[PDB]
């Protein structure tokens, strides 16, 4: 229904609330 | 199916049917044939030197039967016998004529014979 | 199998559909008891599904119960993830996307409750982007709950909680295999790897992953919520459970229904709701699998129950869980070519048997249908199909021949007479 | 179609709106670090969106962002389907034709478009706004020969009302991306009722 | 001809269209057959007497 | 002390824990036919011309990439293997147009010294044969891509040793080409060395282009001095 | 297999196993190897000492006639460390068979 605008979907609640990430390294 | 003096055909408007795939050279028992290709100007390949020695050739019928593009063909003319061994060695541009002197002979034999083999 | 059913009550494994789409407390069914589950030792969940022993909905055997208590028992240096197909590859499947469309609140739980068994770290899902509208909403469904503090990083009551990162594809078949999806989750071109590296639980993103399916991780929480002793309800001592079938291609009202195992196809097709074509005299030429099983004629199929191993009794079984049939006007030879013309477009193209080996058929199948040069071909075309089996990496080849392999079986003459129909015509 | 470019827009040029550089912060945040190196699937497609089909300078651009040699992009855009390398119309429409969609005669919702819309298959309308294709394996075969427009889908269609769905779209009207007739959700009808209930008085496997 | 075609050349209808009919006509006019090792002898009745090949 | 014994064709042989079938079955003197495998490069699986047949198991494995466990009986020659290696190399002669008179590799090629010895006899197709189109790279590599058995031995080499990453795989289904999507010419040192790699005559050398076929020559070893390493 | 492949015959291969079994039996001072060519012919590997001796036994007997000498020949092999080779070849008119007698040598 919103053709563009994945933004807040991706960047609003997800951006702050996707902790940590640690995710490590893999420098390589 | 007779065997004899050699030729090199060409299609309708002429291509010098030989592609220089270096075969009629490599099945030759006697090793008469000698071939040197080198890429022609457009980029389609053809020959430069092609020499059948006419003393060594043992008349197999191995060089009529290995050519996939179906160029080189043993003619049915026993015209021969010149007086100097400096001669019978052939170049390319002796052959073609000797094979364009009669193509009414040749082009009407194969279409009798080619249905068997 | 008991009474030869497979009934449907309001007691089923799926909570609701037309009731409440949006968020909340999971007003009745869902998100009920959590902190008690997770706080007990993880392997309590492992093997506690064995009371059911779900075969899995991924189109195959290999019960889901084993592979999770399978390797990924230990852990060393590197995180573990979850990749759960949402994709549909098979024509007429349609089972998926109905789970997500009106009730997303289930699966975000299905991972969190599920992922604890893996001991995993993060949660990826995957969806064909060809669904733009419905798939777009999960993020809300994620947010509308996750925002409340239901997930992550401790939520709830444990020291272990982690969120779910949606992704998308484009022209994928990629769910056509694991060890492809975990490759195009990465961003390479998707050519599925060799199957035994290190099979799919060693070689992975950077590090071991497990590829689940939708209702394999969807129904797990509710089967660990209650379980039993009802976990095994219908179906014989081998296959047990109640899965979803979605009927398509001739019926009165083709639509999904929850139906347990061992249901015969002659009552099931007719029911839910009608048989609207001829319940008989429409010849009922049937396809058990979506694309993965060849025809059955009017023979024992109609009495043949839909239990898995019951189908291996016939010349082909089906794990796909879909139904497509025919009646009269549809010319099978005409109607199976556009099942093959499909395969030619969805194949990776690495392997020499698959590529250049499917077209050899697809190029000839437009001879038979049109009607065209003589038999004794059929005898060869069978051998081609017999010649691609151990020769391809993925299953798409092993799923390439069966439709043609099982067309030459079960219908001899329909071809033989048509090659005449054009033979007499030529005359 | 051919997969080589005859030097169309090597420098088109092209660039992302500064509103979009704040999302690409979020995308890469998904993945772990050092392997990041391909977010390409959303990031390359977001670029299609800002534009509406991506020229060859779009394929070269993201490489400067993602530091991968840009034959590790031109590849990925020639594998999948959804991306459109050549230009397109305002509406890029699909007719599902496959075994199930054939059985319900998708040809119905297909041609009778040429007599209405007046163009061939695989050809954009002479101006812009319309083109025509067909594809396989999307959504449901439980519905009629369903049809896709661009971001939506019209389930359970018939030659009668699709005359409208195009023609009301030529007017600029957008007619409800759902299975307009029959059952709205694709309901069983035959046990649809069920009377939803709470889960049978839980406390079950508490043990 | 012997049928198996590794030891016989093909016709001029066959070597001239399908594929397999060069690589066995174009490796058959450079090297020969591959004939396993080991010795034979043989003999016939030729008009004036026997004829050997060892 | 860290080795396995595995019976190749009913003969015991020792192998370090983690050599593949192919590196074992070489130790006793056999070549499983090879297309995508090559020593100095990496390994992938997309030829399917080495199918060894393992003992007592219905599937047929592949002897390029897969370890060898406590002793199998690695059975090379039976009526099962010979059912495959004959059935692949009739596939990759489906499209391989009717060159060999003039394909300049016509004396070494490996659609030739396999498919007499191993594999098929005659053909059943009978009509078909895509022909794609070539392009150019530089004034060395001459490119007719009509052939390409598509081992992908030229590609894993660019990203590998000579570090220039250009060549790619563009397409899906029966049609994928190889050469570069844009018009970029591909030129470096050691990258004139490809034309040992490609097992059939796709990539053939420019200056040499048409001069002699390789049963006539005379190999007299030598040493190159323009520079240090010789 | 039948149509193009040369049909074999067993009987000829059973006897020429026997009759050649025991000419390693009764002249072991000389004969050092014997075998059966898959086409039903024999090869007797004999030391260079017996040449006049062995034939003379093959010259007459009631169990082996071998009166007709057909083909003497040679082969010369480097990397056999004793270069040349002889091969005698003898037909026994009564019993219809060929038995060849191989004897090595050098130049000196
Ligand atoms: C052409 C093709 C399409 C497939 N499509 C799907 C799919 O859409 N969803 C899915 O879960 N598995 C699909 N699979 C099969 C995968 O193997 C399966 O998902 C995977 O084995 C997970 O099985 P499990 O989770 O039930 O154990 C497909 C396989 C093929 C060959
Ligand atoms: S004729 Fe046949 S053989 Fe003689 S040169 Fe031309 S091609 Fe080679
Ligand atoms: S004619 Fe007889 S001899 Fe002269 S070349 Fe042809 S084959 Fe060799
Ligand atoms: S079949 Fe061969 S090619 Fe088609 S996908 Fe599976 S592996 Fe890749
Ligand atoms: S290239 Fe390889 S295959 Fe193609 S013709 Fe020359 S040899 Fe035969
Ligand atoms: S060059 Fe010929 S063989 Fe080497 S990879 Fe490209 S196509 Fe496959
Ligand atoms: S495949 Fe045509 S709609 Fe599902
Ligand atoms: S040789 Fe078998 S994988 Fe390439």
């Amino acid at each position: 229904y919103s053709t563009y605008t994945f933004l807040d979907l991706n960047l609003d609640l997800s951006k702050f609330r996707m902790p940590q990430p640690s995710s490590g390294r893999e420098s390589p | 199916r007779f065997r004899g003096e050699h030729a090199l055909r060409r299609y309708p408007s002429g291509e010098e049917r030989c592609i220089a795939c270096k075969l009629c050279e490599a099945v030759c028992p006697a090793q008469a044939i000698t071939i040197e290709a080198e890429p022609r100007a457009d980029g389609s390949r053809r020959t430069t030197r092609y020499d059948i020695d006419m003393t060594k050739c043992i008349y197999c019928g191995f060089c009529q039967e290995a050519c996939p593009v179906d160029a080189i063909v043993e003619g049915p003319n026993f015209e021969f016998s010149t007086e100097t061994h400096e001669e019978l060695l052939y170049n390319k541009e002796k052959l073609l004529n000797n094979g364009d002197k009669w193509e009414a002979e040749i082009a009407a034999n194969i279409q009798a014979d080619y249905l068997y083999r | 199998f008991g009474s030869l059913k497979d009934e449907d009550r309001i007691f089923t494994n799926l909570y609701g559909r037309h009731d409440w789409r949006l968020k909340g407390a999971q007003s009745r069914g869902d998100w009920y008891k959590t902190k008690e589950i997770l706080l007990k030792g993880p392997d309590w969940i492992l093997g506690e599904v064995k009371t059911s022993g779900l075969r899995g909905r991924g189109g195959a055997g290999f019960p889901t119960g084993l592979k999770w208590s399978f390797m990924n028992k230990p852990s060393d240096g590197r995180p573990k993830y979850l990749v759960v197909n949402a994709d549909e590859g098979e024509p007429g499947t349609c089972k998926d996307r109905e789970i997500i469309r009106h009730d997303p609140h289930k699966l975000v739980e299905g991972c969190l409750v599920g992922g604890r068994a893996m001991g995993a770290r993060a949660a990826y899902i995957y969806i064909r982007g060809e669904f733009y509208n419905e798939a777009s909403n999960l993020q809300v469904a994620i947010r509308e709950a996750y925002e409340a503090g239901l997930i992550g990083k401790n939520a709830c009551g444990s020291g272990y909680d982690f969120d779910v990162f949606v992704v998308r594809g484009a022209g994928a078949y990629i769910c056509g295999e694991e060890t492809a999806l975990i490759e195009s989750i990465e961003g390479k071109q998707g050519k599925p790897r060799l199957k035994p590296p290190f099979p799919a639980d060693v070689g992975v993103f950077g590090c071991p992953t497990t590829v689940a399916n939708v209702e394999t991780v969807a129904v797990s929480p509710t089967i660990c919520r209650r379980g039993g002793a009802w976990f095994a309800s219908f179906g014989r001592e081998r296959n047990s459970g109640t899965k979803l079938f979605n009927i398509s291609g001739h019926v009165n009202n083709p639509c999904t229904v929850e139906e347990e195992m061992s249901v015969p196809l002659k009552e099931l097709i007719e029911k839910h709701a009608g048989g609207v074509t001829g319940g008989w005299d429409n010849l009922l030429a049937v396809i058990p699998g979506g694309s993965s099983t060849p025809l059955i004629p009017k023979s024992v199929c109609e009495t043949v129950l839909m239990d898995f191993d019951a189908l291996i009794q016939a010349q082909t079984g089906l794990g796909t869980a879909a139904v497509i049939v025919m009646d009269r006007s549809t010319d099978i030879v005409k109607a199976i070519a556009r099942l093959i013309e499909f395969y030619k477009h969805e194949s990776c193209g690495q392997c020499t048997p698959c590529r250049e080996g499917v077209d050899w058929m697809n190029k000839v199948m437009a001879r038979f249908v049109r009607g065209d040069a003589r038999p004794a071909e059929i005898d060869s075309l069978w051998e081609i199909s017999k010649q691609i089996e151990g020769h391809t990496i993925c299953a798409l080849g092993d799923g390439a021949a069966w439709p043609v392999q099982g067309l030459i079986r079960h219908f001899r003459p329909e071809l033989e007479e048509r090659m005449q129909q054009f033979a007499q015509q030529h005359q | 179609v051919h997969r080589d470019t005859p030097e169309n827009n090597p420098e088109t040029p092209f660039d992302f709106t500064p509103e979009n550089y704040k999302r690409i912060e979020a995308i890469v945040k998904n993945y772990p670090e050092g392997h990041k190196a391909a977010a390409v699937l959303p990031v390359l497609d977001l670029a299609q969106r800002q534009n509406g089909w991506l020229p060859i300078s779009a394929m070269n651009k993201v490489a400067e962002i993602l530091q991968v040699p840009p034959m590790r992009v031109y590849e990925v855009a020639t594998f999948y389907t959804m991306y459109n390398r050549k230009p397109v119309g305002k509406y890029h429409i699909q007719v599902c034709t496959t075994t199930p969609c054939m059985l319900r005669n998708s040809d119905s919702i297909l041609e009778a478009i040429q007599k209405k819309l007046g163009i061939k298959v695989g050809e954009t309308t002479p101006d812009k706004l319309f083109t025509l294709i067909e594809v396989e394996c999307l959504g449901a075969c439980v519905n009629a020969p369903m049809v896709q427009i661009n971001d939506n889908y019209y389930e359970d269609l018939t030659p009668k009302d699709i005359e409208e769905i195009i023609d009301e779209l030529k007017a600029g009207k957008i007619p409800k991306p759902g299975p307009r007739s029959g059952r709205f959700s694709c309901e069983p009808a035959g046990g649809l009722t069920s009377l939803t209930e709470p889960p049978k008085g839980p406390g079950f496997g508490v043990q | 001809k012997v049928d198996d075609a590794k030891v016989s050349p093909p016709k001029r209808a066959e070597m001239k269209t399908s594929m397999e009919s060069l690589i066995h006509h174009f490796k058959l006019y450079t090297e020969g057959y591959q004939v396993p090792p080991g010795a034979t002898y043989t003999a016939i009745e030729a008009p004036k007497g026997e004829f050997g090949v060892y | 002390s860290n080795l396995i014994e595995v019976f190749v064709d009913g003969q015991s042989v020792m192998v370090e824990p983690g050599t593949t079938v192919l590196q074992a079955c070489e130790k006793v003197g056999m070549q499983i036919p090879r297309f995508c495998y090559h020593e100095r490069l990496s390994v992938a699986g997309n030829c399917r011309m080495c199918l060894v047949e393992i003992e007592k198991a219905p599937k047929v494995v592949a002897a390029c990439a897969m370890p060898v466990m406590k002793g199998w009986n690695i059975l090379t020659n039976s009526e099962k293997t010979k059912k495959a290696r004959e059935g692949v190399m009739e596939f990759l002669l489906a499209n391989h147009p009717l060159d060999c008179p003039i394909c300049d590799q016509g004396g070494e090629c490996d659609l030739q010294d396999q498919s007499m010895m191993f594999g098929s006899d005659r053909s059943r197709f009978l009509e078909g044969k895509r022909a794609v189109e070539d392009k150019n790279i530089g004034p060395l590599v001459k490119t007719i891509m009509t052939r390409c058995i598509q081992c992908t031995r030229c590609i894993r080499f660019a990203s590998e040793i000579a570090g220039v990453d250009d060549l790619g795989t563009t397409g899906r289904g029966n049609d994928m080409q190889v050469g570069t999507y844009i018009e970029k010419m591909f030129m470096s040192e050691l990258s004139g060395n490809i034309i040992d790699i490609c097992p059939v005559g796709a990539l053939t050398s420019k200056p040499y282009a048409f001069t002699a076929r390789p049963w006539e020559t005379r190999k007299t070893e030598s040493i190159d001095v323009m520079d240090a390493v010789g | 297999t039948r149509p193009t492949v040369r049909p074999r015959n067993d009987v000829a291969h059973k006897q020429l196993s026997a009759f050649g079994e025991y000419v390693a039996e009764i002249l072991p001072k000389y004969v050092q190897q014997v075998q059966v060519s898959c086409f039903n012919e024999l090869e007797i590997c004999i030391h260079p000492d017996g040449v006049i001796p062995v034939l003379t036994f093959l010259r007459d007997h009631s169990n082996a006639q071998f009166k007709s000498l057909a083909d003497l020949t040679a082969v010369d092999i480097p990397t056999r460390q004793n270069r040349f080779e002889i091969v005698y070849n003898l037909l026994s008119l009564r019993f219809n068979s060929r038995i060849r007698v191989k004897t090595y040598t050098d130049e000196l």
